[PDB]
């Protein structure tokens, strides 16, 4: 009976309710990925390393972080470790927190 | 179960949020509010790689700037949204990779003894990695990857390339993992304001699907049914189309074709991707008999 | 009908049931052990029930000659399974059929009796050992019965239907050939007459 | 009053086939008797090859002539092990969920038909 | 563009023949574990080679041949690599009872110093000439066709074709085979004589 | 399978394949060689197998009469290749065909011999070196099946069958010109019975 | 440290498992020649059944007694039927052109080995 | 032990044909030989006009009256010299592909088929 | 021998050279044997130096007088490594496809060479 049916725009995220009540133009499971306008799946937009803060156990302890922009200028980000005030630049050169 | 923050953004719409148990992944929900249409409410979610847990997520508008913590050290980095843009000067192709940072190879590296040249992964990179799958790129194409030792990086910290390389513009990096599992393929029809009635009744075999790539790269779809896993790899262009020349980065539009064969009701077929070469997906098709039972 | 899982693993099966299945548009099976998918075992049972019934038909291979059923001496009274299909006695109008689970005399009206019976039976066998011809035969056969209990298919039915016509033609020509007999030289009637 | 298990089949002096016509859960259950002087068991590589599954053949040719009459096949599917058994995380299947019932019913029914 | 006498894979030419028939893209290599719709390929050839292989020709056939007994036993294994068994004369005794051939006359099956039949024993496809070789490839054709994603005039004039080609292959059979009604045959022979 | 780029080229090749894409629309290909379109490619290989199909049916020209395959000395082993089409011997009953890739005697049982030996075999040309008439069977018939796989048009087929078939009535009577056999001038059996 | 194309494994003792050095890309390629008596192929299928993909088991390990002495293990590639090659429409699988290389890689290691 | 590439043809009086079993990448590779007394070398245009890809012609009907028994046809592809060269630009296409992973396996199969 | 990739030089009472005929891609590949009595591999720099493409040096004075008489330079390219191994979406570069030829090319003309 030659069924076609072309779902063409894809997005839609992801669900995990039952496929007869699933949308069309839904999936289930993305990982990785930006959709949007235009373009459909794309693989999420990729990361450039910029810095090495800190040991995996100094800025640990499920720290607390504000991002404080300053001005287009300058832009610091300020974590809160659970024992002191320790702010990373954006850079990751670490401006030092003194008290 | 509990989200640290609900990080957000006006300039792009990606609403996010990361948490204590499953803290590898920082989830985006991307939303188009023109009138209160909500045209599009989608959740995916987003990966940083094994053993990875990901501090914090907050947004300078137009990029995010995410502290991700490898079991080992901690690392800084942006994420670009900007549409397509090369991110490092001089890459060939918005390369997708987890951490993306160029390195001179320094004079020093490289054996006459062994035509293979050294990199350092405590000292290319800033700190040393934890797991995962390593990539490097010269900035002409030529992927060459060197899967992880399965002592871990930090375990085993030389990687090699080969070729003396005394000078070049490599860039260096993790891979990324795509998966975007396509609906189970039933058959749906359109119905008032939207409803959408797919029909249970009946069994829909499907012979042949495919999906339209647009501007990319090896993209692998895997279609498993029950009892089966089969792997139908799409990658460069077809040989002899005045595409595949040598020497070129062999990304183009095309429509690959998968076949797949059997009961709709529990085949699933799954595009994975792993090379860094963006994967574009325009549209889906499944083509199949439906006679009702 | 003996059991449709209860056969064990075979490579010729797996063939058939990948054939089988492809006909309705299942794709091959990897292994025919462990497989979840029920259609895997709805076909497996239906090459197993066409597999009796084209035994049943007797053919040259299959009927064995007079064999003997020896009676259990203490029971006195020969047993009767289902992998008997037919009873026929050898020389003409046969006098036996099952009564319960027992072979049962007709004309004596007693099952009960000793010294065994020669009789030409139809044993059921395994879809293994069945020579090349018949199993082309039987996985079309099950192919069609197959498309038509569960895909709905108009067309493909039209073309398993020559193909297992065609190899009722192949098949019973082997089958011909194997018996060959030719009736001047073999005959009951004639090979007295012609001396 | 019919007795399905124990058959016993005349021995013959010159036939190395006799049906096994009761069921059997496994092979190794069913043991062969020969009879008339003494009691001999027999071994299935050793002389009775399984033929098909529902016929076994006997190398050897034992007949009268040796002074045995009788050959018997009788059911003793063991009690000691569950043939089956649900290991935990299986798919259960139909291999496994019938013969479970099964064993009890065949091995009791031995038990009642010798007496 | 020079001269080369260069040989492309034969068995996988035949897939990737079956492949183009329908217009699917030729596959370089059997090998990537997948490839279902061209796993068919492999599975349905050979199948329908063998099928081939058994309706008897004169060339299959081997005309006379001697399977050595096990020694141990005397039981000849009946592989599945046979596809038939039949005695030389007539009314051919022997079909396999379990794994090995047991003779239906004698109500044995162990028996020493071997036996005498005909067996049509499988070839691959390769090795095949060539007439059986294009009936074979068009009539998996045919059915790799209209089995998973059939369409009407492709079904149509393919099932032309392959009923074509069996002339082929019966034409060359007579004339390989070429037996003589008269003197060839020996019912006849004799009244020559 | 010779290999479909083994043609060097050839200008009677390119009128070829120009015409067989005309056939499903394709514009006429300037030069077959660096062509990037797969049709282009996809088309030489049916022009190429069709070719083998052709030749294969036995044809006047085309047989070689006996002609002799000489055995390597030190192998003691005929070289069979598929260039070969087919192998029947001059006289009746032909008793070779190949086992491995070496040609073997099915009657002795031994593939190895010496000597040599004469059969009519039917070796496979390439494209040109055909008749002309015989081009133009191949080159329709050829656009039939190209017509078939790729495109799914209903009428130019018809047209391309009847044409087919006219150009097999042409060819056929070609073939018998060239052959030209009368049955009282030649024969086997009525040579000797006319003197 | 070779991964010689040829382990020599003395056919004595009986273990299924003599364990192959070298890599196989498929089946048919690694050939057993039985010097001792006969250099001998057993079928691939009927003795040496490819049990394992490090070791082959055959039926039996035949014993010195059958005086079969030697059994040789080796992975000899077949020019005839490349194991891959690349045709037009083919799009590259990059796994392709490595597997090419490596088939023909192998034909030379053999090569290197033999001489 | 099949030798697939050397392989020597019995001269014969009066036969000016012989058909080369085995492949080659190109014409020149293949180098007849004449036996019995010495080798005597030919060259294509000279002597053995090329025929049909698969059959060579000897001019001058070498045979052994002039006491010369043996002709070999042999395969040394050359190794010197990459038939195949990927330059930079093309567009990479089957001739180009699959000869370079064959000239390897020819030639090295030459290797190891004289021994 | 012709082809040169076995050498055959002898042992000189002090050697501060060993002349090189052969081209090699990488320099691990040319491995050093003196065979006075057996073979004995030397490594690159603990023995001698790859000092120019042309030409290399051992140290010792290895002496006929002393046990070792034979100083064989040996071409050999290991299989296993490739300067190029296709990644997939790589870019298929020009150059390196020529030394995928070459890799494997070297392989066998050091065997074809050693008939």
């Amino acid at each position: 009976a030659l069924i076609s049916q072309s779902i063409k725009n894809l997005k839609g995220g992801i669900s995990q309710q039952p496929d007869i009540l699933r949308y069309p133009d839904q999936g289930s499971r993305q990982v990785n990925g930006w959709s949007s306008e235009t373009e459909g799946l794309q693989k999420r937009p990729p990361l450039v390393f910029l810095n090495t803060l800190g040991d995996n156990g100094a800025l640990g302890q499920a720290p607390y972080i504000h991002l404080i922009n300053r001005d287009e200028h300058e832009q610091y980000y300020a974590v809160f470790t659970g024992s002191g005030i320790r702010v990373f630049d954006l850079s990751g050169n670490e401006k030092q927190v003194r008290y | 179960n509990g989200v640290f923050s609900i990080c957000g953004s006006g300039t792009e719409n990606f609403c996010s949020v990361l948490s204590h148990g499953d803290p590898s992944k920082i989830f985006m929900y991307k939303f188009l509010y023109l009138n209160e249409e909500l045209r599009q409410q989608s959740w995916s979610h987003w990966d940083f790689g094994e053993n990875v847990q990901v501090l914090a997520c907050q947004s300078i508008s137009s990029d995010m700037y995410v502290i991700l913590r490898n079991e080992f050290n901690t690392f800084l980095a942006r994420i670009s949204f900007t549409k397509n843009a090369i991110d490092l000067q001089g890459e060939p192709y918005r390369a997708f990779m987890d951490m993306k940072i160029r390195y001179t190879i320094p004079s020093g590296t490289y054996n006459d003894d062994t035509f293979t040249t050294s990199i350092h992964i405590p000292t290319i990179y800033g700190a040393n990695f934890g797991r995962g799958k390593i990539t490097v790129l010269e900035p002409d194409g030529k992927i060459t990857v060197f899967e992880q030792p399965t002592a871990g990086w930090n375990s085993d910290p030389w990687l090699r390339l080969s070729g003396n390389l005394e000078g070049r513009m490599v860039y260096i990096g993790f891979n990324i993992n795509f998966v975007y599992e396509f609906s189970k393929f039933l058959i749906k029809q359109t119905a008032d304001d939207g409803s959408t009635s797919t029909e249970d009744i009946g069994r829909l075999q499907l012979r042949r699907a495919w999906v339209n790539y647009e501007n990319s790269g090896t993209f692998d779809i895997y279609v498993e049914n029950q009892s089966s896993n089969w792997k139908y790899t799409m990658a460069g262009a077809r040989l002899g189309s005045n595409t595949l020349r040598a020497g070129r980065l062999n990304l183009g539009t095309g429509q690959y074709r998968f076949p797949v064969v059997g009961n709709a009701k529990f085949n699933t077929v799954y595009i994975l991707s792993d090379e860094t070469t963006p994967l574009n997906i325009i549209g889906c098709g499944w083509e199949g008999n439906y006679l009702r039972r | 009908m003996r059991s449709y899982d209860m056969n064990v693993e075979t490579a010729a099966e797996l063939s058939a049931v990948n054939d089988i299945l492809a006909s309705i548009g299942e794709p091959p099976v990897s292994t025919l052990e462990g497989d979840a998918n029920a259609d895997a075992a709805n076909a497996r049972r239906i090459l197993n029930k066409i597999n009796r019934q084209i035994q049943s038909r007797g053919w040259t291979f299959n009927i064995e000659e007079g064999i003997t059923l020896l009676p259990d001496v203490y029971s006195n009274l020969i047993v009767y399974s289902d992998d008997y299909l037919s009873l026929m006695s050898t020389s003409g109008q046969s006098i036996y059929v099952n009564r319960g689970g027992y072979v049962y005399d007709r004309t004596s009206q007693s099952d009960r009796f000793d010294s065994g019976i020669t009789v030409n039976i139809i044993r059921l066998r395994d879809y293994d050992e069945m020579p090349e011809c018949f199993r082309y035969w039987i996985v079309t056969k099950a192919s069609r019965q197959f498309n038509n209990r569960f895909f709905g298919a108009p067309e493909v039915e039209g073309v398993l239907q020559e193909e297992e016509d065609e190899a009722r033609r192949l098949c019973m020509e082997y089958e011909m050939d194997y018996g060959g007999y030719n009736m001047l030289d073999g005959d009951a009637f004639t090979s007295g007459l012609l001396t | 009053n019919v007795i399905k298990t124990v058959l016993t089949y005349q021995l013959d002096g010159s036939n190395r086939d006799f049906n096994i016509p009761f069921e059997y859960l496994a092979r190794k259950f069913v043991v062969v008797t020969l009879i008339g002087v003494d009691r001999k068991v027999l071994t299935i590589n050793t002389d009775y090859r399984f033929a098909t599954r529902t016929t076994i053949s006997l190398t050897k040719a034992w007949g009268p002539a040796d002074g045995y009459t009788t050959i018997e096949l009788r059911r003793v599917t063991s009690t000691t092990d569950r043939l089956v058994d649900f290991t935990d995380g299986s798919i259960l299947r139909a291999y496994d969920l019938n013969v479970a019932q099964i064993q009890t019913m065949h091995v009791a029914e031995e038990a009642r038909d010798l007496t």
